[PDB]
């Protein structure tokens, strides 16, 4: 619960 | 994590499979310079489900999307017997307990290896494992904590396997009922809550009574004349009414029998 969605690690060249 | 050697071949071209420091797989696209939790082939399958948005009856629309997903995962090749053999061999029997990404991957690899030795080029193991892991985390681990309950994993795999409908119902009820075959409201709520995540993940939960399954539990018990516990037979009889929270399942079977 809370933070049922979060982004994956950001793109790194 | 060792499984990376194995599953990194599930993706090619400009995609690259990577692992977050929390042990959760994610996908890098070097061409577009983005990252996504979903496997590119899972994304492609989901985009395609919009070609079913014309279907008028919601239970049928949902079943056809699930049928397409079932076939993309090769779960239409999986008997209840073989699914149980894999669950058994991986000691997945405390249903209230968590399984992490590696236990999901291991159990799925046993399933898909066996399917692959039984079917000719229908099953690309690494691809199936990764895509079925992706579906199961989208259904049951939306915030990517890296774990799901054993009952959830059984609900997903059994709901989409090729067993007869009543065998699925019996199996699923047995997973929540007590050791003497009895189900009270809390226990039934356990099953309906795991089951309803399936259509909820396709964005169709509003045609299945919503994401709160308590009203369906109460409806089942009122149907059972308000008795404190129910047994498998009564649950099968209630399912013969195609309760709204679960009607996508029987319809899935009708879609499959209708051929496609």
């Amino acid at each position: 619960n809370m933070t049922p969605y979060r982004s994956p690690p950001p793109y790194v060249p | 994590p060792a499984s990376q050697h194995f599953l990194s071949t599930s993706v090619q071209g400009p995609w690259e499979r990577a692992i977050s420091p929390n042990k959760v797989p994610y996908y890098i696209n070097h061409e577009t310079q983005t990252t996504c939790w979903d496997h590119p082939k899972m994304t492609e399958l989901y985009q395609s489900l919009a070609d079913l948005n014309n279907v008028r009856f919601s239970a049928y629309r949902t079943a056809m999307k699930l049928r397409r997903l079932q076939k993309a995962l090769c779960l239409d090749l999986l008997s209840l017997s073989a699914a149980c053999d894999a669950l058994d061999q991986h000691n997945l029997k405390q249903n209230d307990q968590p399984m992490d990404i590696l236990q999901i991957i291991n159990c799925l690899t046993t399933i898909y290896d066996r399917l692959e030795q039984e079917h000719n080029n229908l099953v690309n193991v690494p691809l199936c494992v990764d895509m079925c892991l992706n579906w199961l985390l989208n259904v049951y681990d939306t915030g990517r904590t890296g774990r799901i309950r054993v009952l959830s994993f059984k609900t997903g795999i059994i709901s989409l396997c090729k067993a007869h409908l009543e065998d699925k119902y019996r199996y699923l009820f047995k997973q929540v009922a007590s050791s003497t075959g009895f189900c009270d409201q809390r226990r039934l709520g356990l099953l309906l809550h795991d089951s309803i995540q399936i259509p909820r993940q396709l964005g169709e939960v509003a045609s299945f009574g919503g994401s709160n399954i308590e009203p369906s539990v109460r409806s089942c018990f009122q149907f059972a004349n308000n008795k404190p516990e129910i047994e498998a037979a009564l649950f099968l009889d209630w399912m013969r009414l195609e309760p709204q929270s679960m009607v996508w399942l029987p319809v899935l079977h009708r879609v499959a029998a209708a051929e496609t």
